[PDB]
RNA sequence: GAUCGAUGUGGUGACGUCGUGCUCUCCCGGGCCGGGUCCGCGGACCCCGGCCCGACCUCGCGCGGGGUCCUCUGACGCGGCAGACAGCCCUCGCUGUCGCCGACUUGCGGGCGGCCCCCCUCCGCGGCGGUGGGGGUGCCGUCCCGCCGGCCCGUGCGUCGGCUCCG
């Protein structure tokens, strides 16, 4: 009665609360595993690398009882730091949050905490975004929550004559009319940080935290936010709630196009221009691949999945491919993979012993 | 708890048998130091005074009310004694004997209401016995006076007199020997006359006037076989008494005449609890099962509602129940109204009514029998006025709470 | 040094002993070079011994509850910590079958415990009156032999769990060891005088006051190991209470 | 006979207690069947002396 | 025992930020005891500070304030910061103190020195502390409700042997 | 997988009262007092392995040993009163002062001076070896210092460049004739190299008491009035840090034996121990009269402390594995807390019984505060709190009473109250006690929320005064 | 009430802390100052306001001083120890082990290892580490000979005091 080996491919979760992620280091997709643990997980055999732990406590399966869950999670310089968000909700008046830093020892290969932060927020958090820029001499961290706040947290050096250390600490608070944060993100350069205020969209420079403009188009509040990457990334891209998708060119400070298309699942490209789009139609999911500049489809796929998609993520592959038409140009650059509401990943594919001798085994 | 093992065979084909266990038992709080095996039950006693009858239901041959789970916590005897009079109460222990008397109230009230009272309940006599032999039966006269109780070794009576609002104990300087071991001591409607009936068969008259004894008669022993133990019964005009105990029935003597008068017809069941009625002189007779008899003394014959109640039969929910009638009283006012009780039930019965029949339904939570369950553990009760009635109980609970540590268990929930 | 003992298939020689090393060496008349040695962190080693196939070393050590199977086929040490049904609190006192199918382990309260080799799973338990001081396994493995502390050995049967015959050793106050011989003829029990009595084995299954063929009066304090040869012409005897005491049989005189 | 069955070393409780422990899992919840500790409320002086040194390391 | 569960390290040298800590957020008369306040802030002597701190008089703590040297207002701030966390009781005096010299004294004086990161430790602190208000007031409710609801033998007879 | 401790969870506080310098710095047993007569102007030590101090007094010079409250030695032929017993670095030889101005040598086992010195005119007071052990340094009231050579027996060079009483002379232990002296005319002049003038000169604002050398970096320390100063050696007269911790003249200034630690001894019963790195107070330190001395033994054994009065303080303080074996490591077993085993095998009463221990709960409150947290998270907290009798249940209100009013422990002791006064409703009537520790629960609620009204209104002020700037 | 097919309603492993328990219980504190409340000036009660507070006798003048001890809630196990040539198993054992209050549970040594405080190589799908070298006052654990032991005399000793062991 002990275990000796252990089958399993994808973790089965009720509620992936985190998106898709992928590990810097390892180059495997991480999500939400076991209840309090992360799943990393190889991509290209169908084989769980490990879960690791944020929350380190018992859980019990009774029924109606209300569980710490991990809701959101981000990797920042590479994979050195690791930002891990844990809430409870018993009762609608009062709210337990809890937020993590892990830095990552390579003398140990493991992570071990750095900072922990009780109520970082009085409400729910509803985004977390790291400066993937390089050029940022400060590694910066903003959190965004329902109660009309978003808070910039920076590292800063807490050395003592005791001890030698550094931590984070909070950097800048953040809030417009009174609005909740719903969205964050930051741009190729890290230089302007796009934050979404329910139906409106502000953009302010991060160097001096100074808001610099204010996009609202009277069509609904704000799902997905994104910035332009490569030779779009003067473009921004904006999905309402009603069904519209909209992009603002930041040079001129005014709205390029729009069109009437109902997205849950919009992701950029890393290492392209393309933008993939997951529409959810009545009779299943349709896939959408386009570039900012130009406001036609390069690739429409339809048909994709008769289940809801709920999350998609693009990982760079290694070597990439060669398609010379510009529909199939995207698969080029990066593996598109989706998974929905079923948890079913989906992707797009064109195609000793000596003592043998020293027992006398042989004889 | 009980646990039972049986011996199986481990396959159809092989002849090889194991013991394995099969069925636990939990119908006990405390030790169970010992238990036995009837052919087709299992019996199971325990420091927690309970005495547990299990059948089992592969080893009945019949399917029937004695395949029932049966328990026994109260006795099967009255150890309360009343004087109606004076409002007091006399209770029966090991080795000492209490006395009460009851308050009244003042105030009125309509169907389920509780009533401020003016005096409370008083506690009157702690009188403790000398020796380690315990008390067998006690009794005290319906005037007040008169505390009678005996042992297996000596027989004391007490005279007391209520006097300055205060209790004062006389001891009678002598008795006779051949009262030593009373099974059952009865007192007359007045302080007169004294009944007591011996261990071995006799019967004793007492004369008691001005603390003052002499010994009248001696009944001989009842011929037959002794069944159970002696109950006896008195006439309120004084002229008869009913006695029980034999295979041959319950003799009615005349205390006057001082010679037998006639003798009931004998019952293979024995005889729980007899009473004799004010004005019609009818005995009333209940066994332990629960047919109860009407018995006319000057006829000399069962009464014609007996007849009646006898050719018809009781209830079969009447029937199938546990505990044995150990009380019935009388008043003077109603003839036509008997009440009796058991230790989960009390009855009060209406002659004039007619007969239920299996078809109707006993008991609701005419009809003959008016029966009620709202005091659900009845140790004694009787009709003290023509609208005032006295009921002793005692709840489980308390029984459990003077009692020694069990052994602790751990609970799932906490 | 705990513990000594022969391959029975190669040239190798265990030794272990009470540093925490366990060693197998190659047996050469002249040098007896080094194999492989391997150190236990905290593990005196009471007792070690190659299995009857002799594909994996077992070893126990003193006052402890895990017993360390050391498989050298597929080079991995399993360490056996807990075993289901098992209520023994520290395991140093064992025996191996010589078919390689069954293991017994000494117990407290007379307490004999069968495992199966394979799996190191309980297969059932035998009560013996007073304590156990030594037991062994017969040739056939067919039967158990349990010497208890009040000088009285039990047989007992290893298929089902029942004791074949209770026979007592003639002047033994308690035993300390018992030994059987390879061809089934011998059986030798140790005791605290020093004397070893030397029965054959069809007087212990059915008397039961056995008649000794020989008892050895020529050690003089109590005898703790009994080894025969695997030819059965030897018969090996010793007293670790004293120096020099050490002595050798000759089985058929 | 007392100490085999009632004496240390034996798992014993009180009759408060075990009656309790059905108060801790009703619907509506209840204190102890007995609330009241005569014990208690009798012993007011006989603590000090002798715990006198114990509470002066905890503080 | 294979179980594909990895756990980084928890240990006791991380920093934990609590709301409550910078760095979750962003004539003769005996009419005032000015220099015995003065003294008792150069060197940290408990009892005359209490002496001097520890009263309740509002005219005393003013004109206390009034008769004050003006380059030592700030470690009073420190010594009233460090003494609000406590049982209302001395705590209630010290928040009178504080309303007292930053109402009529320094009213006007305060906005001069720019010394804001000083007071925003208290302002921080006091936000913190006055979190649990309606919880307090449910608890204060149930507890008047709870306060509502708020308001043998005369003669023993031992037989004798006979 | 295996069980997980509950989490016991940290509040971090304001002050920064537990220091591992707090206890390396209270880690000494009690003082001992010695009683003489007259001021102890200073107590030197010696650094010889039986490390033992000379304390000046009056006319008397004594030598006292470890412990030994009689002084082990005693010079006394001083005609009216000595002045600054110093050790050499080798503890066999003595200087001393005096008021008519002879610097005498003299042997820890004697009786009279070796070597007499009568250069100066008037009282001297400060007088110390070189870096070699074999030339002094002395300073008088004179307004002159003169550098004496021992084995010769006559004055080597004088110097006269000062306005007051010179009373403070120290010498540098890495480079002989690098001297620095100190006297009341606000001045500190270092007489060194091989010159016939001061190289450097150093202002301090008021008289100079003490003066001190830091062996690494060149770094002089100079006590005068509360003022302490720093100045460094690197870029000539530059005052890194100047520090008043005191509210009198600080008198004199000591270095640990390490270098970090640097201690202060002044006239108002106080005396700061300070981290050189930081240049801030890292401890205190307070006695019953006025610090004149202060010494140090080696590494900190011994604290020596001499008063304005007589009296002065002192403070004391199987086999193994050969190379060429492969090494297997075994676990190691790991040791749960007592809740934690319960909290295992899910007994919630007694886990509540043990944190609700008073030793618990007056040493760490916090584990106590984190159990009842766990179990509400497991939604079981009325089932352990209910079913109790008044006993049990007044030991949980005395806590709630004792922790209640803590912000840290606000939220969960609320819920808790909130849960028993749930449950323990009907049975209120019969005890006396549990309606004294409710109404006692309640007045505090009510102190505490009208602390918190206080609190918000100065909260307004504080917003006004805020957004003003 | 119970009740004649009845079934205790139901909670989570593991590897020498060779001083400790999923065991049951003892208490919920006292004496002072700075205050603040309430009640009828008086009293009573509260303070992350600060203070202190071992038992036991004795002498002198209830007071004060002096000493003695001073490890602390009690049981019950567990572990260890002590007794058989044997015992994790056995005991009305002891909870350091013994003398008859004291000795003892050391002492100095030698030797090895483990890790770190910093600067100079070599390798890293190179963010930062290992791999080599050094220096840091650098602190530690273990292993044995220690000062072979055991009896009997003689007078701390007993020039070859004896018999035995150890070596």
């Amino acid at each position: 009665l002990e275990a000796s080996a252990v089958i399993q491919g994808l973790v089965k979760d009720r509620s992936i609360f985190t998106g898709l992620m992928i590990d810097p280091r390892t180059k495997a997709l991480v999500l939400n595993g076991k209840p309090g643990h992360l799943q990393f997980y190889s991509l290209q055999s169908d084989k769980q690398l490990y879960n690791l732990d944020i929350i380190q406590q018992e859980y019990i399966n009774d029924y109606g009882l209300i569980q710490i869950e991990l809701t959101k999670a981000a990797f920042g310089c590479f994979g050195n730091w690791l930002a891990t968000v844990e809430q409870r909700q018993e009762k609608e008046t009062e709210l337990e949050l809890q937020m993590k830093l892990w830095m990552y020892n390579k003398k140990t290969q493991g992570f071990i905490l750095n900072t922990k932060i009780n109520m970082p927020h009085e409400d729910c958090i509803t985004a977390l975004c790291f400066c993937n820029a390089e050029k940022s001499e400060q590694p910066t961290l903003v959190t965004a929550s329902k109660d009309g706040y978003f808070k910039v947290w920076i590292l800063t050096d807490d050395s003592d004559i005791y001890k030698k250390a550094v931590g984070w600490t909070c950097d800048f608070v953040g809030s417009y009319h009174k609005y909740q944060a719903t969205n964050c993100c930051f741009s190729e350069d890290g230089s302007l940080l796009a934050v979404s205020f329910e139906e409106i969209v502000t953009i302010w420079d991060s160097v001096t935290w100074e808001l610099k403009c204010t996009f609202c188009q009277r069509a609904g509040k704000i799902r997905h936010l994104c910035f332009g990457r490569l030779t779009c990334s003067k473009y921004l891209l904006g999905a309402t709630e009603n069904g519209i998708l909209c992009c603002w060119n930041l040079l001129s400070c005014a709205l390029e196009w729009n069109a009437k298309l109902n997205v849950r699942v919009m992701e950029p490209d890393p290492n392209s221009e393309n933008i993939a789009a997951i529409s959810q139609s009545s009779v299943g999911s349709d896939l959408f691949v386009f570039k900012p500049s130009e406001p036609r489809p390069l690739y429409i796929q339809k048909g994709i999945s008769r289940e809801k998609v709920q999350w998609g993520v693009f990982v760079p592959r290694d070597v990439p491919e060669s398609f010379t038409s510009e529909a199939y140009q995207w698969l080029n650059r990066s593996q598109f993979y989706f998974l929905t509401k079923s948890q079913s990943l989906l992707t797009f594919s064109t195609k000793t012993t000596p003592f043998y001798f020293i027992l006398g085994k042989h004889r | 708890t009980v646990f039972h093992f049986q011996l199986v065979p481990v396959t159809s084909n092989s002849s090889e048998k194991q013991w394995v266990r099969t069925k636990p038992f939990q119908h006990h709080t405390h030790d169970v130091r010992t238990v036995a095996h009837s052919p087709t039950a299992l019996i199971s006693g325990g420091t927690d005074t309970h005495l547990v009858f299990r059948p089992l239901m592969e080893k009945v041959e019949v399917k029937n009310y004695d395949a029932a789970l049966r328990k026994i916590t109260f006795p099967h005897r009255c150890l309360i004694s009343c004087s109606k009079k004076r409002q007091l109460l006399l209770f029966q222990f090991a080795h000492h004997l209490e006395l009460w008397r009851l308050g009244s109230t003042v105030a009125t009230g309509k169907n389920g209401d509780t009533l401020p009272l003016s005096k409370n309940a008083d506690h009157l006599l702690h009188l403790k016995t000398k020796g380690p032999e315990n008390i067998i039966c006690s009794c005290i006269s319906p005037c007040g006076s008169w505390i009678a109780y005996s042992t297996v070794s000596r027989f004391f009576l007490y005279r007391l007199n209520y006097e300055h609002d205060n209790i004062s104990l006389k001891r009678v300087s002598k008795m006779p020997a051949f009262l030593r071991s009373a099974l059952q001591i009865l007192f007359s409607e007045d302080s007169t006359k004294l009944f007591v009936a011996s261990n071995q068969g006799a019967l004793h008259i007492v004369q008691l006037s001005g603390g003052s004894f002499k010994h009248l008669h001696a009944f001989q022993p009842q011929s037959g076989t002794v069944e159970a133990m002696c109950l006896l019964a008195v006439s309120p005009d004084g002229n008869w008494l009913a006695a029980s105990g034999t295979s041959a029935g319950v003799h009615v003597y005349n205390v006057k005449q001082l010679k037998l008068h006639c003798t009931v017809p004998a019952y293979n069941f024995p005889v729980t609890a007899m009473a004799i009625a004010p004005n019609t002189n009818n005995l009333v007779i209940a066994h332990s099962d629960q047919q109860v008899f009407e018995y006319s003394i000057p006829d000399k014959q069962y009464t014609d509602w007996s007849r009646t109640v006898q050719k018809q039969g009781f209830h079969h929910l009447w029937l199938q129940r546990d505990t044995p009638i150990t009380h019935i009283s009388f008043h003077p006012k109603r003839p036509m109204h008997i009440l009796l009780h058991d230790a989960y039930m009390f009855c009060i019965i209406d002659k004039s009514l007619p007969l239920p029949n299996d078809k109707t339904l006993l008991y609701n939570p005419a009809h003959a029998f008016k029966i009620s369950k709202i005091y659900k553990p009845l140790l004694f009760m009787d009709l003290l006025d023509e609208r005032t009635l006295v009921a002793v109980e005692r709840p489980l609970d308390d029984i459990i709470a003077q009692l020694p540590p069990p052994i602790k268990k751990k609970k799932f929930g906490t | 040094i705990s513990s000594v003992q022969f391959h029975p298939g190669a040239q190798i020689v265990m030794v272990a002993g009470l540093d925490n090393a366990v060693s197998l060496f190659q047996v050469d008349g002249k040098t007896n070079p080094k194999i492989q040695s391997i150190y236990l962190e905290r593990f005196p080693i009471f007792k070690a011994c190659f299995s009857a196939n002799g594909e994996e070393v077992l070893a126990t050590s003193t006052h402890s509850k895990v017993l360390y199977v050391y498989d050298m086929l597929a080079g991995k040490l399993i360490p056996v910590h807990q075993v289901r049904g098992l209520k023994e609190k520290i395991v140093r006192s064992f025996e191996v079958s010589p078919d390689g199918s069954f293991l017994l382990i000494n117990g407290i309260a007379g307490y004999l415990h069968l495992l199966a080799m394979k799996t190191k799973e309980l297969i059932g338990s035998m009560k013996i009156n007073g304590r156990v001081a030594a037991s062994t396994f017969s040739s056939d493995s067919k039967k158990v032999y349990a010497s208890s502390g009040d000088g009285e050995v039990y047989v007992w049967d290893v298929n089902s769990r029942k004791c074949l015959n209770r026979f007592v050793d003639e002047g033994s106050l308690y035993g300390l060891s018992i030994a059987t011989s390879r061809n089934g003829q011998y059986v030798a029990c140790g005791s605290n005088c020093g004397v070893v009595n030397i029965y054959n084995q069809d007087s212990c299954l059915q008397e039961t006051n056995p008649k000794p063929i020989k008892a050895i009066m020529n050690l003089v304090t109590g005898v703790t190991s009994l080894t025969f040869n695997p030819t059965t012409e030897i018969l090996a005897i010793a007293s670790e209470k004293m120096k020099e005491a050490v002595r050798l049989v000759h089985l058929p005189s | 006979i007392h100490n085999s069955l009632y004496g240390p070393g034996t798992n014993r409780t009180t009759v408060n207690k075990f009656l309790s422990l059905a108060n801790k899992r009703l619907p509506v919840k209840r204190a102890a069947v007995q609330f009241l500790n005569n014990a208690w409320g009798i012993q007011k002086k006989q603590n000090a002396k002798r715990f006198k040194r114990r509470w002066m390391v905890r503080k | 025992a294979i179980t594909k569960v990895r756990t980084p390290v928890m240990n006791s040298e991380a920093k934990v930020l609590v709301p409550g800590i910078p760095g979750h957020h962003a004539d003769l008369q005996t009419n005032s005891f000015p220099v015995l306040l003065t003294q008792g802030l150069e060197s940290n002597d408990f009892e005359m500070l209490n002496k001097v701190l520890q009263t309740r008089n509002v005219n005393l703590i003013k004109k206390t304030v009034l008769r004050m040297p003006l380059h030592t207002i700030i470690p009073l701030l420190q010594e009233l910061t460090k003494r609000l966390q406590g049982h209302p009781n001395s705590a209630v005096l010290m928040v009178q103190w504080l309303k007292c010299v930053l109402t009529v004294h320094a009213s006007y004086l305060s906005t001069l020195p720019d010394l804001v990161p000083q007071l925003g430790t208290l302002y921080q602190l006091m936000e913190s502390r006055v979190k649990t208000f309606q919880k307090l007031s449910h608890l204060h409710g149930k507890l008047i409700l709870l306060i509502t609801q708020v308001t043998k033998a005369k003669l023993v007879y031992e037989e004798e042997s006979s | 997988a295996g069980y997980k401790p509950v989490a016991i969870q940290t509040y971090p506080i304001l002050g920064e009262k537990i220091t591992q310098d707090t206890l390396y710095w209270n880690n000494y047993k009690t003082p001992v007092q010695i009683k003489e007569f007259g001021a102890v102007s200073k107590v030197d030590f010696s650094p010889q392995p039986p490390y033992n101090y000379a304390v000046t007094a009056s006319s008397r010079i004594h030598i006292y040993g470890r412990y030994s409250q009689e002084p082990i030695k005693t010079f006394s032929r001083f005609k009216d009163t000595a002045y600054c017993a110093t050790f050499r670095q080798d503890g066999r030889l003595l200087v001393a002062g005096s008021e008519d101005g002879g610097v005498q040598l003299f042997d820890i086992s004697g009786r009279a001076p070796l070597r007499q010195f009568e250069g100066h005119t008037k009282a001297v007071h400060t007088v110390d070896f070189t870096a070699d052990k074999y030339h002094v340094v002395s300073g008088a009231d004179d307004y002159t210092v003169k550098l004496w050579d021992i084995p010769n027996s006559k004055e080597i060079l004088t110097f006269k460049e000062h306005s007051d009483y010179v009373r403070c002379g120290c010498a540098s232990k890495l480079n002989p004739d690098l001297f620095i002296t100190g006297s009341y005319d606000h001045t500190v002049k270092m007489f060194d190299a091989r010159t016939s003038e001061s190289v450097l000169s150093v202002e301090h604002g008021q008289p100079v008491e003490s003066v001190l050398l830091f062996p690494s970096g060149g770094l002089l320390v100079s006590a005068g009035g509360r003022y302490v100063k720093v100045w460094d050696m690197l870029k000539g007269g530059q005052l890194l840090v100047s520090l008043k911790n005191h509210h009198k003249t600080v008198t004199c200034l000591c270095l640990s034996s390490s270098g970090q630690r640097l201690l202060s001894g002044s006239l108002d019963r106080k005396v700061k121990v300070y981290s050189t790195t930081s240049y801030k107070v890292v401890h205190s330190f307070d006695y019953a009269a006025s610090i004149l001395s202060l010494a140090l033994a080696h590494e900190d054994e011994t604290i020596v402390v001499g008063m304005t009065n007589g009296i002065l303080s002192v403070k004391h303080r199987n086999y193994m594995k050969q190379r060429d074996d492969i090494l297997i490591n075994r676990p190691a077993k790991k040791h749960l807390e007592l809740y934690d085993r319960d909290l295992k095998h899910f007994r919630i009463s007694k886990a509540l019984d043990r944190v609700l221990d008073p030793t618990c709960t007056i040493k760490t409150p916090e584990i106590t505060v984190s159990i009842i947290k766990e179990l509400n998270r497991r939604g079981v907290l009325a089932n352990a709190l209910a079913g109790r009798d008044e006993k049990e249940i007044s030991h949980v209100l005395n806590f709630l009473i004792r922790n209640l009013s803590q912000p840290r422990f606000a939220p969960v002791l609320i819920n808790a109250a909130e849960i028993i006064i749930d449950i323990y409703l009907p049975v209120i009537g019969q005890s006396p006690v549990v309606d004294k520790k409710f109404l006692l629960l309640q007045g505090l609620v009510e102190k505490e929320i009208d602390y918190q009204r206080e609190l918000l209104e100065t909260l307004g002020m504080m917003d006004m005064l805020f957004a003003t700037m």
